[PDB]
């Protein structure tokens, strides 16, 4: 569970 | 009284700042959000973001396309360099995906991040913990939509090769199993079974029996009708014949043919006339009644109109139309009327009356509030709870809270849905 700001 | 999802695709075009375009995301081919989609979606938007003042993207979207390329099957990474390359004018074509409940005004909604084969584990291993974890029971199945827990029933019984409600109706007791076993029955399972338990053995549950017939529709009628001879093997009507007689059989039997006029957009001003003065000539304007007559416009006509007969009967008689009941008729059909009128003109309000009489005095009439909450739970609980604050000053919630204890107050609780 990778979770990325964009 | 059912769930459905709008899936709507949506080209959204944010400005990039020095915070971003304001969002996270999940997913990929190697992040796999759930067990089969690989594809990238917004876990969450921050406040005071690109994304969060355009307003049109949601937490739970799926982004299908970042400037033109497709992002189906890609690694995380992969998903994550096409927006970090994509520039400051950045073009998303999205998927939305909204749940829609089956009805406005239930206390019971669908679960949001449903897993039916998540839920049947949990419960199973609630079931099989040392006494039995019925906080867990409670908690997963007050909280799910009546076709959420079908669903959950099937993944069971494929996992256990046991039912879901028979292995519950072993590992459960007391007031407790009687609103899990009956959450777990379709609405027309429950009613039907309801009113078979009304009517099995020697003389009948009359209150019972006249709360089910007077306050379902056509639509609900219809399908009790068919489930209650695939589950009894026998006709409704034929049960209901069997267990009543005289002028309460006639109301009884024709109230559960559901077959009274649906609602129309004309308003029939001399059909509200003829029969209000009708209702008023059949009863308090004469010696005796003619019960037939009665008969005849209360379950006939439809709802909004009689809803009009009853303000126009005011205009005729002295008296309205619930006490004129009163003062003509008797016993088991005067219930019958009195139920019937009520249901007509307030139904939510009638199910706070009897909410409220099923636990006012000493003890509670478990029956009668366990199959409110039960089948009211996704149908109209918010007007009933409207109501009940507004009459008796204090929540149902608080009434529920005084009247039970237990595991069984709690699921009560989760099914009035919360306070007023
Ligand atoms: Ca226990
Ligand atoms: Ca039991
Ligand atoms: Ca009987
Ligand atoms: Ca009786
Ligand atoms: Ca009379
Ligand atoms: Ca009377
Ligand atoms: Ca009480």
């Amino acid at each position: 569970f990778r979770e990325t700001e964009v | 009284s059912h769930m459905d999802y709008l899936v709507t695709e949506e080209e959204i075009n944010l400005t990039r700042g020095p915070s971003g375009l304001g969002f996270n995301i999940v997913g990929g081919t190697d992040q796999q959000y759930v067990s089969n989609d690989s594809g990238i979606y917004v876990s969450r938007i921050k406040e005071n973001g690109a994304a969060a003042l355009d307003g049109r993207l949601q937490e739970g979207d799926k982004i299908l396309s970042v400037n033109g390329q497709d992002l189906k099957n890609l690694l995380h990474q992969d998903a994550v360099d096409l927006f970090r390359n994509a520039g400051y004018a950045v073009s998303l074509r999205v998927q939305h995906r909204l749940q829609v409940q089956g009805s406005a005004y239930g206390s019971v909604k669908a679960y949001t991040n449903f897993d039916a084969e998540r839920d049947a584990l949990n419960i199973e291993t609630a079931i099989k913990t040392k006494g039995v974890d019925e906080v867990t029971i409670v908690n997963i199945l007050t909280n799910r939509s009546n076709e959420q827990r079908q669903d959950i029933a099937f993944a069971y019984q494929r996992r256990t090769k046991k039912e879901l409600a028979s292995a519950l109706k072993s590992a459960l007791s007391g007031h407790l199993e009687t609103v899990i076993l009956g959450l777990l029955k379709t609405p027309a399972q429950y009613d039907a079974s309801e009113l078979k338990a009304s009517m099995k053995g020697l003389g009948t549950d009359e209150d019972s029996l006249i709360e089910i017939i007077c306050s379902r529709t056509n639509q609900e009628l219809q399908e009790i009708n068919r489930v209650y001879k695939e589950m009894y093997k026998t006709d409704l009507e034929k049960d209901i014949i069997s267990d009543t007689s005289g002028d309460f059989r006639k109301l009884m039997v024709a109230l559960a043919k559901g077959r009274r006029a649906e609602d129309g957009s004309v308003i029939d001003y001399e059909l509200i006339d003829q029969d209000a003065r009708d209702l008023y000539d059949a009863g308090v304007k004469r010696k005796g009644t003619d019960v037939p007559k009665w008969i005849s416009i209360m379950t006939e006509r439809s709802v909004p109109h009689l809803q009009k007969v009853f303000d126009r009967y005011k205009s005729y008689s002295p008296y309205d139309m619930l006490e004129s009941i009163r003062k003509e008729v008797k016993g088991d059909l005067e219930n019958a009327f009195l139920n019937l009128v009520q249901c007509i003109q307030n139904k939510p309000l009638y199910f706070a009356d009897r909410l409220y009489d099923s636990m006012k005095g000493k003890g509670t009439r478990d029956k009668v509030l366990i199959r409110i909450m039960v089948s009211r739970s996704e149908v109209d609980m918010l007007k009933i709870r409207s109501e009940f604050k507004r009459k008796y000053g204090k929540s149902l919630y608080y009434y529920i809270q005084q009247d039970t204890k237990g595991d069984y107050q709690k699921a009560l609780l989760y099914l009035c849905g919360g306070d007023d």
